[PDB]
């Protein structure tokens, strides 16, 4: 354990919503498809 | 010792369109 402490290292915070607006997308398209339901009455 | 922002500000834009459609169709 010494030497393979001495000899091997085995190393190895950033901002990204792709799938929180992508239910944003689908849920306003949601929303607009509603209003559509609405609209044929 | 951002262009997401941009992106929901084309949506609102989208919004704006489509509530005022709702407003011309909804009697």
């Amino acid at each position: 354990e010494e030497l393979e402490t001495l000899w091997l290292t085995g190393i190895c915070s950033s901002q990204l919503d792709i799938d929180n607006m992508a239910g944003v997308f689908y849920m306003l398209a949601a929303a607009m498809a509603l209003s559509l339901i609405t609209f044929i009455w | 010792k951002s262009t997401l922002w941009l992106l929901v500000g084309l949506s609102v834009h989208v919004v704006a369109v489509m509530l005022y459609l709702l407003d011309r169709f909804s009697p």
